[PDB]
């Protein structure tokens, strides 16, 4: 007898386990193979 | 739990204004919406007068009373009041202070004992 | 990125206030990628997928009549069999992760009903005397 | 607007009360019922046509839509003698029906 | 093709109610919208009373008649009717049963002969 | 609202009738015209200002918008003597003009 | 996929009831694609195109003022020269494939007019006394 | 492509009339691309980027409550400190390129405020007695 | 700069109609919106009558005057006028021709000297 | 609607005038003030509550929202004797307050 109506929300903080591909990033500062395949810099102050 | 306490003259002469004050206890008027006045008119039943948003000062009134009714809030006293411009015998009624909560998630009323006012 | 998941432990009601925080974070070299054309593909596949997932959700909001909204009402009644709880048990003292686990099996039933409701609403708009 | 009927329901103890309320215009499902006892402020019983308010016993129920609504009271007990009111919330001004009485004997 | 047939008292005394029933042939009331009442008032011309959706029971009325007019459907009899609360001599008119189809694709009327009703 | 003019159009056989209808407020294009003969229910002639209804001859036409509308009848024949009505569909209540008569002789 | 094309032989009017059936189906390994980087591209090109086609149609509905709708009204009058038929000849006893063949040459004229109409409507919204 | 940039020298007011001209132009072999799989990637990267840029702007209009519009009003007041000019100095005798140079540093302040305003508006819609 | 010049009878008898014409100089009526009439009623103050869009002929009127007032434009003469159906002594007022510009970018008035009209 | 107060403001030269205007309903910020001198058509002073019109001196200002609005005049000079009007633009019919007078001596 609640008489409620299924509302819809978008932007809901729900997550599930998943497998995807991660990308590498570096400190910029670093002929080293990992200095070339890890070009994108990370943020100097990661948003934890 | 909010409690509503009311006082004011139980007698107004015709052509004089009417004034009732509702004290609010247990919460802050300035934080909630839905503070309102309703009256019970003999021979007619319950009628809405209007309500005020304590967070803004905006009000809404029953069209039949828009020419005479003022609702306002005392944010220091944590009390609100109803003022009616000159009244007649037709305005004799039991007047009530009430708080109406109506949102997507909850519905409830707080409704005080009221003040009986005779115009004569 | 100031709360990408800050509301995860909040109640369902409280968490409704961060919908723009999660939505704005869901659609966030030089020569290496072309010299070694394995990585150009690995990177493009990740980017294309992020776009396709975004668009599928937007298409559903469109079909259900909720386009452009983060909070949207519908006319489909809630079936008590989907969750036999009152509002004071859902919006308070419960998180969105818990709710999702509880509803999961009924997701497709609900989505199908939302689509039927919008189609009925459109039919009633091609009859100038509708709802009277 | 809307009105209620019967004006007075004279019922036996244990009998089911049926109280109708009829609107001249659709009010969708935005209907509430109140219980008025002597000296009391009105108490909320039912909201959104059929949803029971917190603290209200299962003897109180209801149904209806648009313009036709009903309040029912199962197994009436003397403590249920009261004036019952129909309250319209769908649009401004909000209104009340005239109220009807349920009497037990 | 829908046909509309009407009957009821051609005489109502002042302060008595008015009641007219329209039978529907050729289609189902319960499937279509637009079943309606119109009256032709001498000295005034045609006036809309209101209409009913046979698929829902929802109705709409001319504001001047909202305090007195009821329109309803008999889904067993496949007939619908107009009831008016107490009437006066001012309500003497030719009353008609009509069906109005108005959509994005088609427009048409079915309009029966009506019933002449005198209030006196 | 809206009204019609001339109240009476006394026209020769073969003459063109011109019947105006004027609204105090815009009705967009949601205007219909009806033909009333003795003993008959009103017949629909024209809808949406100028669109001819099924079964209606080409002698009937019309134009207009907003507040100013006209019905015309070409080559009047005695069978066209009738009272013509202007019907407003754009908003509720729907209304009719008072009706005017076209007479032939 | 329960009618992807079920309404193809239906009349134009009847087919208006399946618009969500067609719309919801228009934006529907592992190592092989990277070991043989011909196929990674062949697959991405197919996916990118499906997205671009979807978005171009959505942009037009946006420009014409029909965003979020499957059925939308405009204020552009129909020219009798585009098809000299009445409504009872179009909505009944005719399919959408037949209609498209009949209109084809006038598609761009119509689209240009729809864009002009929306721009005129916007101009009238920056004048607070508009349409009176 | 009949004015892709025709309004560039026009005043801000006059240029408001070409918004559909610029918007419609912002989301406009055979074997070579697969035989030489450097170019397949170079081409896909250009196409994916055009799509991602388009979608980010659409997401912002969505968040700010301006979805589907080319001209949209908000409830955020203008701060005089962002540009101390009256309307007759902005809409007339000034181009959009000049205005952008003048505002630039305040772009993020303004965008943050637009998002806060929409969230406050939504909160007020979950309280049935709102704005009274 | 637009100038507004007005003329018409300063005396109307009860039950006769009222007619005032405003000439427009400096611009074209047919290009702008906002051409309007306002009157100053002794004992009441300024009241809006209505306005016309010179680009379309569409008008809007104050509800209290919808049963009597007509506003129209002479596109040849570049003048517009106010006509009121039969008037009474209650309609004595100073009548004014005005032009109101209100857009997202600009706000201004042009307001002429008016015509004094007595009904008696 | 709305009304103005004081009806008459009798002020010293150099004094600040305060003129209030109160609506029974919110008018948002769509409020304008006008200055009426003998023989003149009304002159616009302030629009959108506080924005000064072109050609108006800095002595004129104002503030307010919703239902409560104020016009103030700094450093009153004899040239400022006039009747000031409150004009409601937010919704139709547009209305005016009764007007009040500022007198200097
Ligand atoms: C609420 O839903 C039930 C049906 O839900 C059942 O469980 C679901 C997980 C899924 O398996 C469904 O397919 C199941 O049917 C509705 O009851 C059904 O109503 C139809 C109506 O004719 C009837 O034919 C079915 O047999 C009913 N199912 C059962 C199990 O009796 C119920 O009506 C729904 N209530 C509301 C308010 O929508
Ligand atoms: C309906 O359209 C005609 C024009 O359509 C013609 O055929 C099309 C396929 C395409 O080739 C068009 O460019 C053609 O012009 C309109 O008639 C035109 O009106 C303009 C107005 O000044 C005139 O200059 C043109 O010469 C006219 N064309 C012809 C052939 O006479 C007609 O007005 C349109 N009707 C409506 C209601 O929009
Ligand atoms: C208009 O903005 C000022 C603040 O803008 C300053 O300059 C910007 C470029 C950026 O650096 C801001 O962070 C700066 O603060 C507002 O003034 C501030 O108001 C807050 C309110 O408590 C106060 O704490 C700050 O100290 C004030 N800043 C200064 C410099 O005094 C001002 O209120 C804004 N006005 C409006 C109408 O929004
Ligand atoms: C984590 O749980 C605690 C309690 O289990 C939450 O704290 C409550 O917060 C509400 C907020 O108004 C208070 O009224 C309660 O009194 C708090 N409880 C206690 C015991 O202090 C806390 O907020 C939760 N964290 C999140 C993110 O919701
Ligand atoms: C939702 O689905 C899950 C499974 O995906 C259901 O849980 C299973 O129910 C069966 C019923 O016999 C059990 O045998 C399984 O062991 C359950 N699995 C788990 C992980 O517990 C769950 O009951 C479904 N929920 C509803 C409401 O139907
Ligand atoms: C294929 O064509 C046949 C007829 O040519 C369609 O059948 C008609 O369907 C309508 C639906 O109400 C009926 O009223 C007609 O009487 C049917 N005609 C006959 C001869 O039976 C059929 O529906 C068409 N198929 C589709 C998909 O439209
Ligand atoms: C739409 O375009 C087609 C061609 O793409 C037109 O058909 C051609 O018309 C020319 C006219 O001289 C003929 O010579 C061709 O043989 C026609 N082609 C075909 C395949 O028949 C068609 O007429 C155009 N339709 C309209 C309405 O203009
Ligand atoms: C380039 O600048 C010139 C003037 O510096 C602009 O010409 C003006 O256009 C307006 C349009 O109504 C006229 O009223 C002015 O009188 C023109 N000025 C002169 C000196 O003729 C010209 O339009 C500008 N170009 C663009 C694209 O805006
Ligand atoms: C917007 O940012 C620019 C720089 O990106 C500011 O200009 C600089 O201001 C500093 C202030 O000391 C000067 O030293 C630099 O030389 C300026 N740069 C240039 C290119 O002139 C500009 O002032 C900022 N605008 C605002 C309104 O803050
Ligand atoms: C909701 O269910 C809980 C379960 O214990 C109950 O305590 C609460 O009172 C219920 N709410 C209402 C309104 O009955
Ligand atoms: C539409 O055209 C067809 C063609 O034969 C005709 O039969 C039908 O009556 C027309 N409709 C109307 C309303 O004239
Ligand atoms: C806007 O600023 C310019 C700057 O000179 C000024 O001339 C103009 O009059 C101002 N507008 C108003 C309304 O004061």
């Amino acid at each position: 007898a609640e008489n409620l109506w299924v509302t819809v929300y978008y932007g809901v903080p729900v997550w599930k386990d998943a497998e995807t591909t991660l990308f590498c990033a570096s400190d910029a500062k670093a002929h080293n193979v990992w200095a070339t395949h890890c070009c994108v810099p990370t943020d100097p102050n990661p948003q934890e | 739990e909010v409690q509503l306490v009311e006082s004011g003259p139980g007698l107004v002469r015709p052509s004089e204004t009417l004034s009732l004050t509702c004290a609010v206890s247990g919460d802050s008027i300035s934080t909630n919406n839905g503070w309102s006045w309703i009256r019970q008119t003999p021979g007619k039943g319950l009628e809405w007068i209007g309500y005020i948003n304590g967070r803004s000062g905006s009000t809404r009134y029953n069209p039949s009373l828009q020419s005479r009714v003022t609702i306002s809030t005392d944010t220091s006293g944590n009390q609100f009041s109803l003022k009616v411009n000159s009244v007649t015998a037709a305005d004799t009624a039991k007047y009530y202070c009430a708080f109406f909560w109506s949102t997507y998630y909850k519905r409830f009323d707080v409704w005080g004992p009221g003040v009986r006012v005779t115009v004569s | 990125f100031l709360g990408f998941l800050g509301a995860a432990g909040s109640t369902m009601g409280a968490a409704s206030m961060t919908l723009t925080v999660q939505a704005r974070n869901l659609l966030s070299c030089q020569q290496h990628l072309l010299k070694l054309t394995v990585w150009g593909i690995k990177q493009l596949q990740a980017r294309v997928l992020a776009v396709e997932r975004y668009l599928r959700d937007q298409q559903l909001l469109g079909i259900w009549g909720c386009s452009g909204k983060l909070i949207c009402c519908t006319n489909v009644p809630w079936n008590s069999s989907w969750s036999n709880r009152n509002l004071s048990e859902i919006w308070d003292n419960m998180t969105w992760l818990q709710w999702d686990k509880e509803i999961s099996n009924y997701t497709q039933i609900i989505y199908g009903l939302l689509e039927e409701s919008q189609n009925q609403q459109e039919k009633n708009e091609q009859d100038l005397l509708a709802l009277d | 607007r809307m009105t209620q009927s019967p004006a007075i329901l004279s019922l036996s103890p244990g009998e089911r009360a049926t109280l109708s309320c009829r609107a001249s215009q659709s009010v969708d499902s935005r209907l509430a019922w109140y219980q008025q006892k002597p000296g009391q402020s009105p108490r909320l019983l039912i909201y959104d046509v059929s949803s029971r308010a917190t603290g209200i016993p299962d003897r109180f129920s209801g149904s209806g839509s648009g313009t036709e609504f009903t309040l029912t009271i199962s197994s009436l007990e003397p403590e249920d003698v009261a004036v019952y009111f129909c309250h319209q919330e769908n649009d401004w001004p909000w209104t009340f029906g005239q109220g009807t009485k349920v009497e037990i004997k």
